[PDB]
């Protein structure tokens, strides 16, 4: 079921500061009035996220998931329901789904086929995919849920983990502090690189409550996080926004006083790697072994050596007409990159039936008798009619 | 193709006695056989499969031995419960599944 | 403890056709191989067919090849064999094999087996 | 591990464990599981430590490739099908099955992926059927020169050497951590003692030293803490949810003041930093 | 600190690994405590002078 | 030892335990030939079910397979201690200086 | 100084060798250095006094 709607507003996104939220608990042990310094995924401080909202607005963009994503919600009646994640968001390669409806929550990861534009609409209609073919996890559970309602989640996917941290708060963005707690992990175990919200329209056409939601992006770094004697986070301070707080967390303390100290040095991170060889030159002579005109009898099969050149295995590799490729003692994707004394080529001709005979442990005729094969050979052997 | 021989057709013995039937395969078949315990009467019954794993939910008695072609069943209890016959039975060769001549046996 | 119930067995004239049906409640007979194996009145066990856990992978006799036919119903959970041309050599006695595996060519035994029904082809 | 047939290893199984008693003694005395080797834990400790969640993954390999499921290993079912995270604790388990997918014909039910055009994450499953792009030109969905099909089927087959006989492959994972562990090893609980010295094992948390109530509010998720030392002083009973405090027991140092022996061997004893009322 | 060990704890290390690699680790683990605790008394003899 | 151990009926000359009652200690020996407790109830002298007997034949054939071949094996435990060493090696002597 | 390692060169050690025992090789060269670090710095606060 899908319905497209013509209503949109065009609008270039909003920009707003994002002061100094998006702290979580990074590990679930306990510590008491002590500062500690953690380096991970984390928002930072004094960002410029972006700003969406919905009234006639209707802002349902396809996102970059880059490294992680916190996704803030200034909400009342809870119109905002539901995510996707995915990276070709159809059915071609799975993808994830996440939605709250008014009784539970449904959780999915499946190669689903999404409308165009997928919403909800008392509410009983939902209109997000049309078909599901292969899935891999399912989950449900409890439901999560003047402006009066703030909530906070931050997604991280790391080593074929999902990881979910949520808070919620009542009440632009508010100047405080606030810790986000770890909610849920997930086995997801797939490729995430886009994602978009899900919203639910009101049907009495139909017009959108006004609700608003900020985006913020994860970037690598290093926080030092002081816990009062409760245990729970109290404040925060970013070790690469100026420098001021590069001292407060080299010197592991909250308060400076007069003088002059040492931080760090100058440094700019490295982009790419590059590798450099001379030209490659002197090739070995493959072309005389395979495009010969006429092999010799498997009996007296020839025998060439091949040492002192570049040898471009791929080319043998990457031919179609050749297809059996069986080869004992060393794996076909290597054979670029080990390097040998020498080579043996052994070229001959055979019937269909005895090429298995060629191998460790075989028997037959060939093996016998025309061309024996050691147990503990190291190489390949190619076959085309 | 491929030719298996059961040696032992009909044996005696007592109720404890230790007993031995050997078979014999054509060529090398990689030890991939299979025993049956066949008894008139009733259903006949799986009691080894492969070389020496023995099946789950049969007594321990039994004992298999052998690679290659030639493979020993021993009976070390000779209960009074083992009047049947004895199958070996190949799953390696191209000729799928040839099983073998019978093999009696009795106590006296 | 598998139970493996056959049916369909009598007298028929040689040249005729008949079913043999085989069914399965021990077990889960979605991920089990079945074969039809057949023991003379006066000579030792001899495979006949077999079928794979799916209809994808069928094998025949050699002597076989081309006379009879085999189906599998995983819906309520049985199979099928038919007698096609039968001759004066068609009159042994069928057991519905349990394969330990999931294919029909493979080193896995036969584990379970039940009563078969008798048969014989004459006038 | 009884299951009648397992999945391609490039679209390899993955089965979640959660909340059970988990005994390895039934994995470790059957004879065929061969290859039993364990990073990061010793095979012989598995009955007594407590997980929270494991991972077990299936696959069918070839005989040689075993040698590639390893941390930091390099390899074609490393880089294209199956790669093991450098930091990565738990077991793999590897037996031989020529029994079952082996076919005379031959088998073609498991397929592994030849190329691709990056290194996969850990624990990453890609099952994209994409024709492999060799060359500038695209291939636009034709599999002709430079344009090749990176799903390869292993013929397995009985007649060939242990070189290529289906090898199974379960490898199992652990989350060990310090969050609140479910799958838990076979051991017997025993009464609270409080107020003395003993040797505590609080889900495989070994120690010693004296147990007391404690005023500490943990976060109702977080289970264990730690201090200034990074050390477990403060802890959760698994069996009722209280907190507990964990003190050292009492110690300290002993000194002798003497005459010199030339004169006497009468000598007095120095309890250093304590009332010897607790001596 | 870990000095290089795969855990800060001797328990867990013992309660984790047998002896054979254990007393790798725990090898690891004390020859870097005893480093630290050289310098700390290097220090406080400088100090006393 | 095939050339040596091959009897075409399976030599049963050579016998192994099978069901010990525990784990033995490492260089001791036992030639107990009670049978094993294989259950909850005790065996009492009574063999069958529920109470296997250890001992096991050796079923070695000239053409078993090769690792179903007989293997004679002979371990040298080597202690060495300050005492004069009274199995030394073959080098030969000089005359001090 | 290689420290008793391998090679000297931390990208070599990096590069050519697994990081199974790369790990082993990098925690001797880092140590050599703050040991010879550790030294130069106690003569330095020795000639300061
Ligand atoms: C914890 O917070 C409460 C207020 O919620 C406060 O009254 C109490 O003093 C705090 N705990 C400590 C140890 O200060």
């Amino acid at each position: 079921q899908c319905v497209n709607l013509t209503t949109r507003t065009q609008l270039p996104p909003a920009y707003t500061n994002s002061f100094t939220r998006g702290v979580y608990y990074p590990d679930k042990v306990f510590r008491s009035s002590v500062l500690h310094s953690t380096q991970d995924l984390f928002l930072p401080f004094f960002s410029n996220v972006t700003w969406f909202h919905v009234i006639k607005r209707f802002d349902n963009p396809v996102l970059p998931f880059n490294d992680g994503v916190y996704f803030a919600s200034i909400e009342k009646s809870n119109i905002i329901r539901g995510w996707i994640f995915g990276t070709t968001l159809d059915s071609k390669t799975q993808s994830l789904l996440i939605v709250n409806n008014a009784t539970n929550v449904v959780i999915k990861v499946c190669e689903f086929q999404f409308c165009n534009d997928p919403f909800l609409d008392m509410e009983s209609e939902f209109r997000v995919y049309s078909s599901a073919n292969n899935c891999t996890f399912e989950y449900v559970s409890q439901p999560f849920l003047n402006f009066k309602n703030l909530r906070e989640f931050v997604f991280k996917n790391i080593d074929g983990y999902f990881k979910i941290y949520s808070k919620h708060t009542p009440i632009d963005l508010p100047q405080g502090f606030s810790a986000l707690e770890p909610l849920v992990d997930l086995p997801i175990g797939i490729n995430i690189t886009r994602f978009q919200t899900l919203l639910a329209l009101h049907r009495s056409g139909w017009t959108a409550g006004a609700a608003a939601y900020y985006v913020g992006y994860l970037q690598p770094r290093t926080f030092l996080l002081k816990y009062n004697e409760n245990g729970t986070i109290t404040d925060a301070v970013d070790c690469a926004l100026d420098p001021l707080s590069e001292t407060k967390c080299t010197l592991k303390s909250f308060t400076v006083e007069k003088g002059i100290y040492q931080t760090s040095n100058f440094r700019v991170q490295p982009t790419e790697s590059i590798v450099r060889f001379p030209n490659i030159t002197n090739l070995c002579p493959f072309d005389e072994v395979f495009n010969a005109t006429r092999f010799a009898s498997v009996y007296a099969w020839n025998r060439k050596r091949i040492s002192n050149c570049v040898a471009d295995y791929s080319v043998l590799y990457n031919l179609a007409p050749f297809f059996t490729f069986k080869c004992y003692g060393v794996s076909p994707t290597k054979l670029n990159d080990l390097c040998f004394t020498n080579v043996y080529a052994d070229s001959f001709v055979i019937r269909g039936d005895e090429v298995r005979q060629i191998a460790p442990g075989q028997t037959g005729n060939i093996a016998d008798y025309n061309y024996k094969l050691p147990d503990d050979f190291t190489g390949c052997v190619i076959a085309w009619n | 193709d491929i030719q298996m021989t059961q040696s032992p057709s009909s044996l005696s013995a007592s109720v404890g006695d230790r007993v031995t039937i050997t078979c014999r395969a054509s060529q090398s078949i990689s030890s991939y056989l299979n025993w049956f315990q066949h008894k008139p009467g009733k259903a006949p019954k799986l009691l080894i499969y492969g070389a020496s794993s023995l099946q789950s939910g049969v007594p321990s008695r039994f004992s298999g031995s052998g690679s290659g072609t030639d493979f020993t069943l021993t009976i070390s209890s000779l209960q009074p419960e083992d009047f049947a016959t004895y199958y070996c039975q190949q799953s390696y060769s191209t000729p799928p599944y040839t099983f073998g001549q019978g093999t009696k046996l009795e106590i006296k | 403890e598998v139970q493996l119930v056959e049916s369909g067995g009598g007298l028929v004239q040689p040249g005729r056709s008949l079913r043999l049906s085989c069914a399965a409640s021990g077990f889960t007979f979605d991920d089990y191989a079945m074969h039809w194996v057949r023991q003379a009145p006066g000579k030792g066990l001899e495979w006949v067919s077999g079928i794979s856990w799916n209809s994808d992978s069928i094998d025949y006799a050699d002597s076989v090849k081309g006379r009879f036919t085999i189906s599998r119903d995983n819906a309520k959970n049985s199979l099928y064999l038919q007698m096609n041309s039968l001759r004066a050599e068609d009159t042994a006695l069928y057991y519905c094999a349990k394969d330990r595996g999931y294919e029909i060519l493979t080193p896995a035994s036969f584990d379970y087996w039940g009563q078969g029904t008798l048969v014989t082809v004459s006038s | 591990f009884n299951a009648t047939r397992f999945a391609s290893v490039y679209a390899w199984n993955r089965k979640r464990i959660s909340n059970c008693v988990a005994d390895y003694s039934v994995l470790y005395n059957l004879a065929p599981f061969f290859t039993f080797k364990c990073y990061g834990v010793s095979p012989t400790k598995l009955n007594d430590l407590c997980f929270t969640n494991v991972y077990a993954d299936s696959f069918v390999i070839r005989g040689d490739e075993v040698r590639q499921i390893a941390p930091g290993q390099t390899g074609n079912i490393a880089d294209y099908n199956y790669k093991l995270p450098d930091d990565f604790t738990g077991c793999v388990i590897a037996w031989n099955s020529n029994k079952l997918d082996s076919k005379v014909s031959g088998n073609y039910n498991y397929l592994y992926r030849l190329f691709r055009k990056s290194n996969l994450k850990p624990f990453e499953r890609d099952i994209s059927t994409e024709i492999y792009q060799a060359g500038n030109k695209p291939c636009n969905g034709v599999a002709g020169f430079n344009c090749y099909f990176p799903l390869r089927s292993y013929s397995f087959r009985p007649t060939y050497g242990v070189g290529h006989q289906p090898y199974r492959v379960v490898v199992l994972s652990f989350e060990l951590l310090h969050a609140p562990a479910t799958v838990c090893g076979p051991k017997k609980s025993t009464n609270l003692v409080k107020n003395k010295c003993v040797n505590f094992n609080f889900n495989g948390l070994k120690g010693t030293g004296v147990l007391t109530e404690s005023n500490k509010k943990f976060l109702p998720f977080q289970q264990f803490g730690r201090d200034i030392a990074d050390t477990t002083d403060a802890v959760r009973d698994p069996q009722t949810l209280e907190i507990l405090d964990i003190t050292p027991c009492s110690f300290g140092g002993v000194s002798v003041i003497t005459p010199g022996t030339n004169t006497s061997n009468q000598v007095a004893v120095l309890y250093q930093g304590v009332n010897c009322t607790e001596v | 600190s870990k000095f290089g060990a795969i855990s800060s704890v001797l328990n867990d290390i013992f309660s984790r690994l047998d002896p054979p690699e254990a007393e790798v680790q725990i090898d690891r683990l004390i020859t870097g405590r005893l480093q630290s605790l050289q310098t700390y008394v290097t220090q406080q003899l400088i100090r006393a002078a």
